[PDB]
């Protein structure tokens, strides 16, 4: 699990830096 | 009274953006909730929140990773990934942004356990009443066959 | 989570008893 | 030396059939499985099984259903359905062959979580041996950039 809440974390993070 | 800047309005607004943004993603008109209150630059930001909401909801990988979290503790997997976003010790409005959706997502996972629950809360009273009240006449009818009967 | 498998082992016990 | 009816060969071909018809489904030729020995009958009956299964995988919903057990303790689990699939005291063969089914879907779900962990094993010395072994070297390179330049 606490690998899968780090993978959600990581892909939000690049979501958000990719949005600028 | 301070302007945007003050941390008093960046809570207040905050809020509001936040709130608007959750409930027009958790949307049967006794769940309809009520709209929360914006001025117009307040409600172009709630549009701008909300596109981008449903450009995050269409990314399948995402939406897989977030249905696999275990939100047994959904409070400890909101801290969790929000130090996490935000550990490498930058900020953008993108991830404010992001973090904002994570917690619409939450609110979703949370209630995928709650409805269940809630069922069988209200399954309990009503085989509970159903037991004690109903259980002899409808032996009278020899069970649930009866009503196959009634409905022809 | 009890309950989840219980409707398994009905749906099985159903797809079992439809195979006759 | 029983025939059909003992204990013995019931057991025995029980143990033949099952493990053909989870390995079966287990299916890289690192990842190649031995056929089980089988008679011509035992071989037929294997043949019945797996198109069942096949059948059995096309349901959706029941696959929703499997995926969402949490198998973090999965011989529960399995007792579990187990008694509960046989508590009305009937049997038939259906049942018996939807119980094997259910037994392979375990195999794999318990795949799904072992193998994760698995690869985070065996990175923790790749990375433990790159740390103390290799990071000097790939600093002087300039970090992992450096394999961008090699790569074109």
């Amino acid at each position: 699990q606490e690998d899968i809440i780090r993978n959600i974390a990581r892909h939000l993070a690049q979501v958000g830096d990719s949005m600028d | 009274g301070g302007g945007p800047t003050s941390s008093e309005q960046i809570m207040k607004t905050g809020a509001l953006l936040l709130q608007g943004f959750i409930q027009d993603r958790a949307g049967a008109p006794e769940l309809a909730l009520d709209p929360v209150p914006q001025d117009a630059s307040t409600k172009k930001l709630s549009e701008s929140l909300k596109r981008i909401g449903d450009e995050l909801d269409s990314n399948m990988e995402l939406q897989r990773m977030i249905a696999a979290v275990d939100t047994d503790s959904p409070r400890e997997v909101f801290f969790r990934v929000a130090a996490d976003m935000f550990s490498d010790g930058n900020f953008n409005w993108g991830r404010v942004v992001a973090l904002f959706y994570f917690a619409s997502k939450l609110v979703l996972k949370a209630l995928s356990t709650k409805v269940p629950e809630l069922i069988r809360t209200i399954m309990g009273w009503t085989l509970d009443f159903l037991r004690e009240r109903l259980l002899g006449w409808i032996q009278d009818q020899g069970g649930w066959d009866g009503l196959l009967s009634y409905f022809g």
